[PDB]
């Protein structure tokens, strides 16, 4: 019943300092070392360092030597990690882990993991999405959708007819544009004959901007 | 600088077959400190094997691993629907880049669609054209933009959905970013698709202002 709970997703500007937490639940907090692992969005795992909660001693990776400091709070069961002097390539998911149940398999085969904390490092501000339709065309079936362009930060939810249509829907992952704002599209395949009668409505929701939008999709 | 190199990068298999993932270290390492992980989209990794041989607490008997010195293997028999994920190899600080287990399916052709920019979007000063590919296999596909008849490059971004749970197909959508001036300077816009399921490259196009 060992459980590790981390902080929520955060967005910061290059040069700042982000601190993420990791709370233990079902074991003596000071009895086991606590590691930190970074995973880039498209890449793999990267080890940062461990902190011994009993003494506060640390040992950081060579790459983050001088940029990271790991602290702990024994009153609570929370172990902190702070990454200073951020830049763009620090955008990743940050996990906290803990060694397994064995004794001499090493302190590195981690059996217990946290849920991860998403950290996005960018210079952009919060912007709301702009929804544009994709009109159907002329065989056996036709496709159509709406385009979500220029919004920050991720994510957004996309549904159809207020959640009344599931089959045929394909919501693609976003893409980071050179301007710093994300963009995505979501389509749906429907019978080509129900084009003039059945009405199709897009639903876009962006919480960081507090923007709810319903859009009309119709052939031009 | 122990470097762990695990292969193959992609392994397409059907349920009920055998799976073998090899992790080859650059220099000799100790088998008592190796680990195998599994990670599915959106979750944290699971510990599968520790020490190269022993299986983590709670993983089924169909997972096994061995090796010594340079080369270590991970074998999974009786593939289940939930066993298609990414598998990592670890030794102390050093990790492997990963190996993916894909669902195998018969070859499927992508249904190509295109959508001209909206009249609403042309008010902002930028135009966007989107090419759509629906339900295809395998994942490997190439989409090339052709304004008029000149190959475009550097102004596109692509997004690929994850493999489907039922039919195990893929979907791809590529976007084209042009300004209102560059959009009004040309007539024909096309995006052709090259896929092993297509006997010949399929080109869907439209004409601006028509």
């Amino acid at each position: 019943q060992v459980q590790l709970v981390q902080s929520g997703a955060e967005v910061k500007k290059p040069g700042a300092s982000v601190k993420v937490s990791c709370k233990a639940s079902g074991y003596t907090f000071t009895g086991y070392y606590m590691h930190w692992v970074r995973q880039a969005p498209g890449q793999g795992l990267e080890w940062m360092g461990w902190i011994n909660p009993n003494s506060g001693g640390t040992n950081y990776a060579q790459k983050f030597q001088g940029r990271v400091t790991m602290t702990r709070d024994t009153s609570i069961s929370t172990a902190y990690m702070e990454l200073s002097r951020l830049r763009s390539d620090d955008t990743a998911v940050y996990y906290c882990a803990r060694r397994g149940s064995c004794d001499y398999c090493g302190d590195f085969p981690w059996q217990y993991w946290g849920q991860g904390t998403v950290v996005v490092v960018s210079s952009a501000s919060t912007k709301g999405p702009s929804v544009f339709p994709l009109a159907p065309s002329s065989g056996g079936t036709a496709a159509l959708g709406c385009l979500v362009k220029d919004y920050f930060p991720e994510p957004v939810t996309v549904s159809w007819n207020s959640g009344a249509l599931t089959s045929g829907v394909h919501t693609f992952p976003a893409v980071l544009q050179s301007s710093g704002l994300y963009s995505l599209s979501s389509v749906v395949t429907v019978p080509s004959s129900s084009l003039g009668t059945q009405t199709y409505i897009c639903n876009v929701n962006h919480k960081p901007s507090n923007t709810k939008v319903d859009k009309k999709v119709e052939p031009k | 600088e122990i470097v762990l190199t695990q292969s193959p990068g992609t392994l397409s298999l059907s349920p009920g077959e055998r799976a073998t993932l090899s992790c080859r270290a650059s220099q000799s390492v100790s088998s008592s400190y190796l680990a195998w992980y599994q990670q599915k989209p959106g979750q944290a990794p699971r510990l599968l094997i520790y020490g190269a041989s022993s299986r983590a607490t709670g993983i089924p008997d169909r997972f096994s691993g061995s090796g010594s010195g340079t080369d270590f293997t991970l074998t999974i028999s009786r593939l289940e629907p939930e066993d298609f994920a990414v598998y990592y190899c670890q030794q102390f600080e050093f990790f492997g880049l990963g190996s993916e287990l894909e669902v195998h399916r018969t070859v499927a052709a992508p249904s190509v669609f295109i959508f001209p920019p909206s009249d609403e979007q042309l008010k902002s000063g930028t135009a966007s054209v989107v090419c759509l590919l629906n339900n295809f296999y395998p994942r490997e596909a190439k989409v090339q933009w052709k304004v008029d008849n000149a190959l475009q490059s550097g102004n596109s971004q692509e997004s690929v959905t994850e493999q489907d749970s039922k039919d195990s197909t893929y979907s791809l959508s590529s976007t084209l970013t042009l300004s209102k001036a560059d959009y009004e300077k040309h007539k024909v816009y096309a995006c052709e698709v090259t896929h092993q399921g297509l006997s010949s490259p399929v080109t869907k196009s439209f004409n601006r202002g028509e």
